[PDB]
């Protein structure tokens, strides 16, 4: 089970 | 086989928040296309996980599917929650996102938010009727996934 | 009277 | 009124138009003030409107986390009033003073508490925000919490 596409911070 | 150049460009633009390119490539046929190369995210998954609010907005106004699942069973709301994007999560719910949906391992958006330690998201999902007793394939609730030293989400859950 | 700072809660 | 360059820079900061910021932002311009509003700087605009890329560029190009608008608000007030966690994180990392007060002696924690922003309050607290400071009216941030944001009240308790 891998991560969803995306990230927590815009920086 | 890969996606057409155009669906590729639409997915890229969504991940980057390039609303002008999304306008250019977004049609009834393309809006819910899938990144078959990657994990089959739709433009909305990408926009949601990368916190591109203006793209999320545009996509939803153009028939993007809040119920579409990627290769692992995740809907865009899972993406928003896993990454702590409160406004995005709110917009999805406002446009019909089911809060209790589970992926292929029965993880719910709330499991995601809990595990990620995303406090406001948990409160948001609960405040919108998310069921804290739901178990994933491992028999774990969202509470079970809350990290130690994250004392405050436990009490919330 | 005290007034709101420039800004807004939601981008949308 | 402001020079055209300054006006364009302030508008671009509000808009999150970073390419336009990069073209207009110099050491002389970076802390210009909106003389036809409430004397917000470009960083006040970027922080209030949650333009992360712009906030980041500005902080790296001489933008003043101590600058106050016509009401004594610093950009961290703007970020906290409108619940922009990452923005508040970036400001604090670049040395924003958490206990700063405006002309009415509201601190960023007064703003976060009144606007019911939990994680922001938690961040400010973890950074030495003083939950006991009173504004000119005699009110602590706890006093301003909406009954019932009981979690916030408990946080500040």
């Amino acid at each position: 089970r891998q991560s969803p596409d995306g990230q927590s911070f815009r920086s | 086989m890969g996606n057409s150049e155009a669906d590729r460009q639409l997915l890229e633009a969504a991940k980057a928040g390039d609303v002008e390119t999304v306008k250019k490539l977004c049609t009834v046929q393309s809006v819910n296309c899938r990144d078959i190369e990657g994990r089959q995210s739709t433009p909305l998954h990408f926009a949601a996980g990368y916190n591109r609010v203006s793209v999320v907005e545009y996509l939803l106004q153009h028939g993007a599917d809040v119920h579409a699942k990627d290769k692992g069973g995740l809907v865009p709301l899972h993406n928003a929650c896993s990454y702590g994007h409160y406004e995005v999560a709110e917009l999805l719910v406002k446009h019909g996102a089911v809060v209790n949906v589970a992926d292929l391992w029965k993880f719910t958006p709330l499991h995601e938010a809990a595990a990620k330690g995303k406090y406001e998201i948990c409160k948001l999902l609960l405040q919108h009727g998310a069921d804290p007793t739901k178990k994933n394939r491992d028999g774990n609730t969202p509470l079970d996934l809350v990290k130690d030293g994250d004392t405050d989400i436990q009490d919330l859950l």
